[PDB]
């Protein structure tokens, strides 16, 4: 269930 | 700006050493577990952080809470095959600044290092 790196940077954007 | 580098592989350590030194950053120091990073950031006072997840003896979540502690300051990228979801959330709870999943391609590090 590994993330893309564009759904990480996504995520932490999301974080923010 | 001055690098520590934590993972318990050696090639990657080599790897991301070589890319940090390339684009322009200085390579402080490297640590190979999250006990090792905790001491090594003591003693180096990096600027910034290379963070692996899966090691012996202390993990890269407790490692990151750890120098937290020391330094609430601390900037630390993580660079981890651990690319779950509630991986990066632990992470990014813990206080790393970024995440970068294995295998990755060299850019992302660099502007990783850039954005801290
Ligand atoms: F060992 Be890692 F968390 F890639
Ligand atoms: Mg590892």
């Amino acid at each position: 269930d590994v993330l893309s790196q564009e759904e990480i940077n996504q995520l932490i954007e999301a974080l923010m | 700006k001055r690098v520590l580098i934590v993972d318990d592989a050696a090639f990657m350590r080599m790897m991301l050493k070589d890319i940090i030194t390339k684009a322009g950053y200085e390579v402080a120091g490297e640590a190979t577990n999250g006990r090792e990073a905790v001491e090594k950031y003591k003693e180096l006072k990096p600027d910034i952080v290379t963070m692996d997840i899966t090691m012996p003896e202390m993990n890269g979540i407790d490692a990151i809470k750890e120098i937290m502690k020391i330094d609430p300051n601390a900037k630390i990228i993580v660079c981890s095959a651990m690319g779950q979801q509630a991986m990066v959330i632990e992470a990014i709870k813990a206080g790393a600044k970024d995440f970068i999943v294995k295998p990755f391609q060299p850019s992302r590090v660099v502007e990783a290092l850039n954005k801290v």
